[PDB]
């Protein structure tokens, strides 16, 4: 079968840049527009849904997911990579909720999702 | 609940002459109160000048024979010679000791000619220790046979006697007697008797008949 | 297997001239209750070996899978070798002996008779890795009831005829059925000659209770 | 502990007492024996207090994570498998004994889960120390299908026989009513008995007791 | 099984009986009890026979590896602390092993006592085994630090002879060894039957 | 059990804007008393005390392995710990050792940093949370203190009445137990200050 | 496979480590960050590299982390890597506290991190911490 | 508990009773011990209530996965061999009397007994549980080779009716199930439908 | 069992042990020292199980001398005392538990003298004076009688003569001599052995 | 040229280079012949010396008491595959109490040398074997390659300038079935004498003979046990 590679593909260049992250940010900038606006008693996350016929069923997928009773996500970029992070977040939230019996604060969840 | 040993009797014996090595054991393999079979020598020829005698729990004799008979070949391929008796005795000790926390249950009497061309006998316990002797009996009748060799071959507690070495003729007729006398009083000795003489010319085997009771 | 559950009893075997013959009653008993009235405690291992099991019946079926697949695998190569009786017998020794070092034993005793190269052969295998060839065998409670009749006859003459053996074994089954509490009336005789392995179906034994009127008088 | 459940035509009524004993001494006089699993699946826990608490929370998380992903209500069947196969993988040292009720998109179900992983689907169950007292009151006054108010009255009256006739059961009775459209988690619902009032002032004041040191520390 | 060892001005005296039993029955009356580890360390053997043979022999392998790497004989102090660590990993597994490492060092004659239970004590007198209590007596009345080499051979015989005479699991021949500064020399091999006719009259 | 091997008492008690947690001091190896001062109350931030009685080893492991989780939580997050969470956090730590448990039983006294709501609770040696509003006790004299506090308590007390009650409630419950006593210390926590008085007990 | 290997843990013909040398240049772009010792305390100054009108501040500092009760540090370089190193520091300094039951000495806290930064440049074939 | 499976020509007739004792307190008096393993293969769980449930589920998991990979209605002998493998590996932990019987499209009705040890053997009629002891005569005299589906549904009723009068761990209602090529005809006998032998 | 005793003056720590290594009824050695210098200012007296003490003293002594060389400034006694307890508590729940009893006496420059007590369960606790072994029961009474917080090195050896002279009279073990050491701001000085002439 | 750096890459032509090459390691090795009869199998190998003061490397390695081999390739690999066979034949004595029949032994070498011609960055074993064994089907010869194939032969030769032998053996393949033991070895030598330069001949210091028969456990002959076979040998004239 296989073992897996062991050597990082993100590497420094003579510039002092991590070229792979620079490119993955250009994928981000191809994605569907998304805006975010903190109010003074709520947050609004709106997003341009994707479709390109009338055959798609525009209620079978969601670009605005709930992570917890008090959390939300939208994204901009590759749609497969979004279902992976939404799913590692929902589990992080459940380990946090399983140890402190308390919904995970939002500063916390972003700081862990980021470390993945 | 489950008991991984049983005691299958069998008596083994060995005398080291001066150019010959006897190794002689009954053949009765018995368990409990039945007699499983009447023939089943306790003597396995290893080299051309080395017999080993296993006696005790017969499940372990078979394993411990095939293990030695393998680490005997294995040695020969790497060193291009056969092992000496002096070596097998050392090697067998390690094997035995390898299982120090579920031990073999085998009393081993190795007899053969070391290098000089003299009788040598080595006695093992179950967990693997050995000295070199001039005669040792082991097994079930080990307590019957050990005093008749201390006397005839060791001359212990005697005085005003010769000490002329042990003749190949006085040995065999000595063995045949002590076994006929252990078959009267011990219930695990009988049926037949392999005497293995080991001279410098190979290994003969002589079969004698004991009482089948 | 620490405790046996369903368990068969006793396996006779005796050599003769050009073949070996095994017997065994067809009862598997679960305590005192004689519960599975038609199990077979004879196996046919290839076409020149057979195998009678006493002991835990569930563990006997666990060899019957291993020997099966371990025999098929020689005949797939079809290279002109087999497993002898002398081999299959060794191989079971190692089978038991190793299960006996995990403190987790197969609970069978086994008679493995075969016929290869004009020579008969009749082995025995304990749940401890005891093993040995003799000219007559009897596992379990036949070790004290059939064994003395099979061994009495093989002192007179060590040779037997196909007709002397199958009579001698049908006359030792009568002894178990009288004096052993787990025996049954229907047993199977299996035989190897050089024509193969023939297994006779359920055979009855006719007993006399003529001594049921001498208890008073 | 006595816990009890009943299926009536609309949904479930889970009943618990509230006394939890550390031996022959009452440790808590108010002890929530009814645990939230999901928004439509409550669960009573008897047996080792510390086991059910940490068993039920563990299922709740494998089940509130399993609800986001399907995007619909979780079923009572699913809680009944996760509980059953988690307990069977611990060979019965997890001493939880559960009454897992819930109202589904397939009618209300009710389950018993025993320590070893045996699950039994009945129309009314009892668990815990006084359970047998309860099961007496059901085996007399149970009719299949009944008003919303006959169930509440029945299940309290069963926890009641638990309370008066068994030790380790006592103090308040908790009911939980699950229906396909509401969820009336009452706590308490009956105070079957309350301790009386002291007949004096046995406490004192102003320097009852000696001191040896006083260190005061201010904060911000 | 009675071994004793005492360190005096001209080295170390190791003394050992040789009867080894298998119950009430006496298996052999010649079992060497002193183990020629090197040609400059002596071991003894007073717990199980298997176990002291196997570990002391395994120590001899270690101390001959140690010799080749470092290019200097290994200390007696060092070879006892090596044999302690091997055996402390089987604590409670059921070994028996009453050994004594004797040798000559850079710090003179030294003598250590190692146990199955993880003891590692230098001293000047030891006795280990079934008879050990009988030896400590006769040995500690005649023992000095300053003896002649002819008195010390006699004291050791006399103190093993007195241990076999009271004790049942002690007997046979009396082996005697002398660790001098260059290497040990097998002094003598007596017998209890002959020491009985020299000391009675 | 083997939670008797050392002995110990703790006791928390709610006021009406204050909370007081009291403990005995005596580290003894069976019957023999070794030291007269051995702290069973630890600060866990301000206005939050965990009291650990029982086996003197785990009293010290569980206050060290609980400080390590707590500090690594007041840094990683800037908030300061809530008294309801320090209960759930020390529940999980015990239940982590489910088989072959610790032999302490936490008592947590404290005020909510964002208000001053009082909060107490005990736990079983395996980690079951029990929030009460009267008082919580743990130790080898548990049954002594249950009876003593059930009739010596009032639903509302000021900082001077509380310290009166728990004092005269600890002294008499711990004197009726062999393996406790020889010095009681009492913290009492207001929103303003943390007063800590030692009572004069019988040194026998 | 071998074609796609970068070989980040290997010497140059010249006697350098190219990845560790580039990582320096990546630090020459981060925000300025200076520190001054005194006799009466010590202070870190760092300029906010990211500033904007919409950007918010929620945390006491966006570059200063508290590693202990007695120690803080400021980072510079790849912000993502900085969320990793500052979490190992905190965990190191509590693991010190859990044994010796003291606050960890200032010098040790650093070397203990520099065993981790140094490991990555010598084996494993990961890119170093910038 | 008592469970029973008989073999006639079209198919098989299972019969159990409902009562899970836990010592001398009865826990559930209407238990379903005729578990569908597939579409026409039933198992009768007896012995430890929690062990059997685990095993049954585990065999359904494998057997249903196994039938979709072949696109064939699995054999009865297959769903037997899977209980056999299961109960023999874990013959230390478990303690499970099973009775797999179902209708096969190419061997008829079959009944396989799998008793505590992990043995496996095919049988004309099998019988198991704790109350089975008390009806080995009645079931050995009254059974005769060759029956109709209407002589069997009355046979097991009578058997399980005797086994409930005498055993203490049996009682409640009787559940039968006839499995034929047609389908499965589950019925319940309660009250007076349960045959009576009082004397 | 054997015997340790420490007395923490106001500027020094006075420790004493016995010098016996007994196995069975005989004394193998009589000059057998139980103090293990872990630094310039830290004594660790062990005692208890035969094997564990020698392993568990070498193991602590070799992480305190490591820590002095890696960094440059030896541990406090407060540090080293908690470092031992940790190791001894973590081996409490595993295959190999170290059944030892300890005294860690040391003299810090800034926090003065300190004398710690360790049950074999690993319950640490600072004290002003402690004892181990069965001899603890006889002397802890004599220290209470006469020990005050301010007490000169002279009066302390005079107080320790009483404790070790009690053991001669009432105790049943032989204990002929006692090694004495004392820790202060200069380091570890050996005083003369308190000894009892039986010749 | 890029398809030669792994066993893992195929070539556009439909071969694998790394497996082709390995077999050139065999043609660097020292000539060796093997033929059979119907009662004996014989391995005749031409040893070689790399100096004037030096012994000759052993070509015939003893495996079991009815199996010999003759290597040709890297010797370090030949003793890695010899220890595995010695281990396979001690596994059979110990379990079945019989000699491992050769056909089922060559099938294990086949399963173990196949593996590393299909995993990354591992290589094929750079050694070819001739396996002379005798069991319950009479005599056998088996040629093994680094590719992992193998063959049942009636008379094979490998090594350097082996082709010269293969023709000699292919003209006389009819006569082999009727030879007595000493007549067979003559053929083997006469075939092995066609692999030398024309200037030198077979001596006693660079020939190795291995005989296995129906009643004769596999032996090896060197130095002066080889003289009873070179003496009597035909002269090879040019």
């Amino acid at each position: 079968a296989e073992r897996g590679y062991s050597f990082s593909l993100t590497t420094f260049s003579p510039s002092g840049k991590l070229v792979q992250i620079e490119y993955a940010l250009a994928a981000v900038a191809g994605g569907a527009p998304s805006v975010g606006i903190k109010a003074a008693n709520g947050v609004v996350l709106a997003t341009e849904k994707k479709q390109k016929s009338i055959l798609y069923d525009e209620r079978s997928v969601h670009k605005v997911e709930p992570i917890t009773k008090h959390i939300g996500l939208v994204y901009s970029g590759m749609g497969p990579d979004y279902r992976v992070l939404v799913h590692r977040a929902r589990k992080l939230a459940q380990q946090y909720y399983l140890v402190y019996q308390e919904p995970i604060p939002t500063a916390q969840l972003v700081q862990r999702v980021a470390s993945v | 609940r489950f008991s991984p040993y049983v005691f299958n009797g069998g008596t083994i014996l060995a005398i080291a002459g001066e150019d010959f090595a006897i190794v002689a054991s009954d053949t009765r393999l018995s368990e409990g109160f039945s007699i499983h079979t009447r023939d089943s020598p306790k003597c396995y020829k290893l080299t051309d000048k080395t017999v080993i005698g296993c006696s005790g729990f017969h499940g372990d004799c078979l394993t411990l024979t095939k293990i030695i008979e393998a680490r005997l070949k294995m040695y020969k391929h790497s060193n291009n010679k056969a092992m000496t008796t002096g070596a097998i005795a050392a090697m067998l000790s390690t094997i035995l000791y390898s299982r120090r926390f579920f031990p073999y249950y085998v009393y081993n009497i190795i007899g053969g000619l070391d290098e000089e061309g003299k009788g040598a006998v080595y006695s093992f316990d179950p967990v693997g220790s050995y000295q070199r002797d001039s005669f040792k009996a082991g097994g079930s009748a080990s307590a019957m046979l050990q005093p008749l060799l201390d006397n005839q071959v060791g001359f212990k507690n005697m005085q005003n006697v010769e000490h002329v070495p042990l003749s190949l003729d006085r040995a065999m007729r000595l063995v045949k007697d002590v076994f006929i006398s252990a078959a009267e009083r011990d219930v695990y000795t009988g049926d037949a008797l392999r005497i293995c003489i080991v001279t410098k010319e190979g290994i003969r085997e002589e079969t004698v008949s004991l009482r089948k009771d | 297997t620490q405790n046996p559950m369903v368990t068969g009893t006793s396996v006779l075997g005796v050599k003769f001239e050009g073949g070996v013959v095994i017997a065994a009653d067809m009862l598997g008993s679960y305590g005192s209750l004689a519960r599975f009235r038609n199990i077979s405690r004879i196996m046919r291992v290839n076409n020149s070996t057979m195998l009678g099991a006493s002991g835990d019946y569930a563990d006997f079926q666990y060899l019957k899978q291993v020997l099966g697949q371990m025999v098929i695998d020689e005949e797939l190569l079809g290279d002109g070798h087999s497993y002898s009786p002398r081999a299959i017998h060794s191989w079971l020794t190692r089978a038991m002996y190793s299960r006996r070092s995990k403190m987790n034993p197969l609970w069978n005793t086994m008679v493995i008779g075969g016929y290869a190269d004009g020579e008969s052969f009749l082995g025995y295998v304990d749940m401890l890795g005891v093993a040995y060839e003799a000219p007559s065998l009897a596992t379990g409670y036949g070790a004290y009831l059939a064994q003395p009749l099979l061994r009495e006859v093989l002192e007179k003459q060590p040779v037997l005829s196909q007709t002397e053996a199958r009579d001698l074994v049908e006359r030792c089954m009568r002894v178990l059925y009288y004096r052993d509490a787990r025996s049954y009336n229907r047993f199977q005789i299996a035989t190897v000659t050089e024509k193969g392995v023939e297994i006779e179906g359920p055979l009855s034994t006719e007993t006399n209770w003529d001594i049921a009127h001498m208890i008073s008088g | 502990t006595t816990i009890a459940g009943v299926v009536y035509k609309d949904g479930i009524v889970l009943g618990a007492d509230t006394r939890a004993t550390e031996g022959m001494v009452v440790a808590d006089k108010n002890c929530s024996k009814i645990h939230f699993i999901s928004p439509n699946i409550y669960c009573c826990g008897a047996g080792t207090a510390a086991d059910t608490d940490m068993t039920t929370q563990l299922i709740s998380s494998n089940l509130e994570l399993h609800s986001l992903s399907t995007g619909r209500l979780p079923r009572v069947v699913t809680a009944n498998r996760m509980l059953k196969q988690m307990l069977f993988r611990y060979q019965g040292y997890i001493g939880a004994a559960l009454v897992l009720g819930g109202v589904d998109v397939t009618g209300p179900h009710l389950y018993s889960i025993y320590p070893h992983g045996s699950t039994d689907k009945l129309p009314y169950v009892t668990m815990g120390s006084g359970s047998l007292a309860a099961m007496a009151v059901f085996e007399d006054k149970f009719r299949p299908d009944m008003e919303e108010e006959e169930a509440k009255n029945l299940v309290s009256e069963a926890i009641a026989a638990g309370i008066f006739n068994d030790l380790g059961s006592g103090s308040n009775i908790d009911l939980c009513v699950i229906s396909k459209n509401k969820l009336d988690f009452l706590r308490p619902y009956t105070v079957p008995n309350k301790k009386g009032t002291r007949l004096g002032r046995y406490r004192c004041e102003k320097g009852t007791t000696a001191v040896l040191t006083e260190k005061i520390t201010p904060l911000e | 099984t009675t071994t004793l060892a005492f360190k005096f001005r001209h080295g170390v005296i190791v003394a050992a009986d040789s009867r080894a039993t298998a119950g009430a029955y006496i298996a052999s009356q010649t079992v060497k009890k002193v183990i020629e580890i090197n040609p400059y360390l002596l071991g003894t053997m007073a717990g199980g026979a298997a176990d002291c043979s196997f570990w002391e022999r395994l120590l001899a392998r270690q101390c001959r590896i140690y010799e080749l790497r470092n290019k200097e004989r290994i200390s007696v102090a060092a070879a006892s602390k090596l044999l302690a660590n091997m055996v402390y990993q089987y604590k409670g597994m059921g070994l028996s092993m009453g050994t004594m490492i004797c040798g000559w060092d850079k710090r003179g004659p030294g003598l250590y006592y190692v146990d199955s239970e993880g003891n590692r004590i230098s001293g000047a007198t030891f006795s280990v085994g079934s008879g050990s209590v009988y030896a400590y007596g006769v040995m500690d009345r005649g023992y000095s630090y300053d003896l002649e080499v002819e008195q010390a051979y006699d004291l050791a015989r006399r103190a093993i002879y007195q241990a076999t005479y009271r004790d049942a699991y002690s007997g046979g021949a009396v082996n005697l060894y002398h660790v001098r500064e260059d290497g040990w020399i097998r002094v003598s091999s007596d017998n209890v039957a002959d020491l009985h006719e020299k000391y009675s009259g | 059990s083997i939670m008797s091997y050392n002995g110990g008492a703790v006791m928390a008690m709610k006021g009406k804007n204050c909370v007081a947690i009291a403990a005995d001091r005596r580290f003894g190896i069976q019957a023999q008393m070794v030291t007269t001062d051995f702290q069973k109350i630890f600060p866990m931030g301000d206005r939050l005390y965990i009291g650990l009685a029982g086996l003197a080893t785990d009293v010290q492991t569980v206050a060290q392995r609980l400080k390590f989780r707590l500090n690594l939580y007041e840094l990683k997050e800037g908030r300061q710990i809530k008294p309801y969470t320090l209960m759930s956090m020390v529940a999980n730590l015990l239940y982590e050792k489910r088989f072959g448990p610790y032999y302490t039983e936490p008592v947590i006294a404290g005020l909510d940093p964002k208000t001053f709501k009082p909060f107490i609770c005990s736990l079983d040696l395996i980690g079951c949370p029990m929030v009460t509003d009267d008082f919580v006790v743990s130790g080898t004299c548990a049954e002594q203190m249950y009876g003593m506090c059930e009739s010596l308590w009032e639903p509302n007390m000021d900082p001077d009445h509380l310290f009166e009650t728990i004092s005269q409630a600890m002294l008499n419950a711990v004197d009726r137990d062999a393996v406790s006593g020889m010095g009681v210390i009492v913290h009492i926590i207001e929103k303003d200050k943390i007063t800590t008085r030692t009572l004069k007990a019988r040194m026998d | 496979s071998r074609r796609y290997d970068s070989r980040t843990t290997i010497f140059s013909p010249e006697g350098r480590l190219y990845q560790v040398e580039y990582a320096m240049e990546a630090i020459g772009h981060a925000g300025t960050c200076l520190g001054i010792l005194a006799n009466d305390g010590v202070l870190l100054a760092a300029e906010r590299r990211n500033i904007h009108k919409l950007l918010d501040e929620v945390f006491f500092s966006e570059k200063i982390y508290k590693l202990n009760e007695d120690m803080a540090c400021s980072v510079a370089g790849i912000t993502s890597d900085a969320n990793v190193l500052t979490n190992e520091l905190r965990l190191i300094a509590q693991r010190y506290l859990l044994q010796y039951q003291e606050p960890i000495p200032c010098e040790q806290l650093v070397t203990a991190l520099c065993d981790i930064k140094q490991a990555y440049t010598q084996f494993g074939g990961k890119r170093p911490f910038g | 508990t008592t469970i029973m499976a008989v073999q006639f020509d079209g198919g098989v007739v299972l019969g159990a009773d409902s009562r899970t004792t836990t010592g001398s307190y009865i826990a559930n008096r209407v238990t379903d011990k005729l578990t569908p393993i597939h579409d026409r293969i039933f198992c009768c769980r007896s012995g430890s209530a929690a062990d059997t449930q685990a095993v049954a589920d585990a065999v359904t998991y494998q057997l249903g996965f196994h039938s979709i990979e072949l696109n064939e209605p699995p054999l009865v002998h297959t769903a037997a061999s899977l209980f056999k493998e299961m109960c023999y590996r874990y013959r230390e932990d478990l303690m499970a009397g099973i009775i797999i019987a179902g209708w096969d499209p190419q061997e008829g009705g079959q009944v396989y007994s799998v008793p505590m040890g992990g043995m496996m053997v095919r049988q004309s009629f099998a019988i198991g549980g704790s109350g089975s002891s008390y009806i080995y005569g009645y079931v050995d005299a009254t059974y005769r080779e060759g029956m109709t589906k209407e002589e069997c549904l009355q046979f097991t009723a009578n058997a399980l009716a005797l086994a409930m009068e005498r055993d203490g761990s049996s009682g409640g209602v009787i559940r039968l199930a006839a499995i034929a090529e047609s389908g499965v005809e589950r019925q319940v006998l309660l009250g007076d439908q349960i045959p009576k032998f009082a004397v | 069992m054997e015997y340790l005793i420490g007395i923490q003056g106001p500027d020094y720590v006075l420790v004493a042990s016995d010098r016996v290594a007994a196995s069975n009824i005989v004394q193998m050695k009589d000059d057998h020292d139980k103090m293990f210098k872990m630094s310039e200012k830290i004594l660790l007296l062990c005692v208890g199980e035969a094997g564990d003490t020698v392993q568990f003293a070498e193991y602590i002594q070799k992480n305190v001398q490591l820590y002095k060389m890696r960094n440059g400034y030896e541990l406090s006694p407060t540090a080293a005392a908690n470092f031992t307890r940790r190791n001894l508590a973590d081996c409490l729940r595993s295959r190999t538990p170290y059944h030892v009893n300890l005294l860690l006496a040391g003299y810090d420059e800034h926090e003065g003298p300190a004398l710690y007590y360790m049950d074999y369960l690993a319950a640490l606790a600072k004290a002003p004076f402690a004892a181990h072994g069965y001899g603890a029961f006889l002397t802890l009474s004599i220290l209470d009688r006469y020990y005050t917080p301010t007490i000169s090195r002279e009066r302390a050896v005079e107080l320790l003569r009483k404790c070790l002279e009690e053991l001669q009279k009432r105790f049943i073990l032989n204990l002929p001599t006692f090694s004495v050491r004392i820790i202060d701001k200069n380091g570890i000085h050996d005083l003369d052995n308190i000894s009892f002439p039986k010749q | 040229n890029q398809y030669d750096n792994d066993v893992t890459v195929w070539s556009p032509q439909g071969r694998i280079h790394q497996i082709e090459y390995a077999m050139e390691a065999v043609k660097q090795g020292s000539a060796t012949v093997g033929l059979k009869s119907k009662t004996h199998a014989v391995l005749v190998a031409l040893k070689r010396a790399q100096s004037e003061l030096a012994a000759h490397q052993k070509k015939i390695l003893h495996v079991d008491n009815h199996i010999g081999i003759s290597i040709a390739g890297l010797t370090a690999d030949a003793r890695l595959l010899c220890n595995f066979m010695r281990q396979e034949c001690l596994d059979s004595r110990f379990v079945f109490d019989r000699p491992l029949p050769v056909s089922r032994l060559v099938s294990l070498i086949g399963s173990k040398t196949q593996i590393p011609t299909q995993r990354y960055g591992r290589r094929p074993y750079g050694v070819g074997l001739l396996i002379a064994g005798y069991d319950d089907m009479g005599p056998h010869i088996f040629q093994t390659c680094p590719s992992a194939n193998y063959f049942d032969c009636r008379a094979m030769s490998i090594g350097a300038r082996s082709q010269s032998a293969r023709t000699y053996l292919e003209r006389h393949m009819s006569e082999f079935m009727e030879c007595n033991l000493n007549e067979l070895v003559k053929h083997g030598l006469r075939a092995l004498r066609e692999t030398l330069p024309a200037e030198q001949d077979l001596t006693t210091k660079n020939v190795s003979i291995g005989i296995v028969g129906k009643d004769l456990e596999f032996t090896i002959y060197d130095d002066d046990d080889v003289s009873p076979f070179l003496e009597g040998l035909e002269e090879r004239p040019q």
